[PDB]
């Protein structure tokens, strides 16, 4: 009973003993079952081209097609629709930094990985207009956020419409890089080339905001490439003990 | 110093690009296979 002996053996902080409880991979099907659940527990497995099924097992684990699952659900009873802070809200039953990133908060939580596009480009110029004191990358992670899981779309958007000046822009765009790729396994390292280029960068908020998006991006990984890139840079006697934390 | 970062900054884009759209290939023929 292999999906069960799998979650026994997640459940046993064993992970030498779950790739053991995988190798059997006797039956295609549940060899392909336990790989989602894998994946979805986000359990890093180990192998390259040397085992049957490897290259779709990988894609399983790595959850490349979360992302176009979720959107077919989506678009059976489709919900894609953009809906304003006050729709999710219903003012009409009866504009500081504050409550305008309180509303691209809204909005981010409520449209999740569904391509705001038109009303996601509306609320952006509002937001960036808005740019004052707080209105700092937060709302660039906003927009992170609705595109999150949405490595095509997200990373597309941003690249786009993102970056130059505004440290706190490109700290928004490494941001939402990493909300991009959180939870979201790839050999490719869109999220991670990008925070470990930025992540010397003398400015000490943007700073911060590369490592907690190279952080969140693999949040869970448990590989060591990012582990030995960031603990060497621990040391921020130079920098805030805000960045010290954030990085720890 | 803005306008060498915003210039590797728009490389780097590229470079991403270059990496997005092969693995939008390999992903794609995998999948028709």
């Amino acid at each position: 009973r292999f999906p069960e002996a799998l979650r026994l053996a997640l459940m046993l902080n064993d992970m030498e003993l779950v790739e053991d409880i995988f190798t059997s991979c006797k039956d295609v099907v549940v060899q392909k079952q336990m790989a989602f659940m894998l994946g979805r527990h986000g359990v890093f497995l180990e192998l390259s081209e040397d085992v049957e099924e490897y290259e779709d097992l990988t894609e399983i684990m790595s959850n490349v097609q979360l992302n176009s699952n979720f959107l077919a659900l989506a678009r059976e009873l489709d919900i894609m629709e953009p809906k304003v802070p006050d729709d999710i809200y219903k003012t009409h039953l009866e504009d500081s930094a504050r409550m305008n990133l309180a509303s691209s908060f809204v909005n981010g939580f409520v449209n999740a990985a569904f391509g705001q596009d038109k009303l996601l480009t509306d609320d952006g110029n509002k937001w960036l207009y808005k740019n004052k004191d707080h209105g700092m990358l937060s709302a660039a992670a906003s927009l992170g956020m609705i595109l999150l899981w949405d490595v095509d779309g997200g990373l597309t958007q941003i690249d786009k419409y993102l970056y130059s000046s505004e440290d706190y822009i490109k700290s928004g765009a490494l941001l939402a890089c990493g909300i991009v790729n959180s939870g979201v396994r790839n050999e490719c390292d869109p999220a991670l080339a990008l925070l470990s280029d930025y992540v010397l960068h003398n400015s000490n908020t943007m700073r911060l905001g590369s490592i907690f998006g190279l952080g969140l991006a693999y949040a869970g990984s448990n590989r060591e490439d990012v582990l030995t890139l960031l603990l060497p840079v621990m040391g921020d006697s130079k920098s805030s003990m805000e960045v010290a934390g954030v990085t720890a | 110093l803005r306008q060498t970062e915003n210039r590797a900054t728009r490389c780097k884009v590229e470079r991403l690009q270059l990496l997005l759209q092969q693995k939008r290939l390999r992903r794609k023929a995998r999948r028709d296979a």
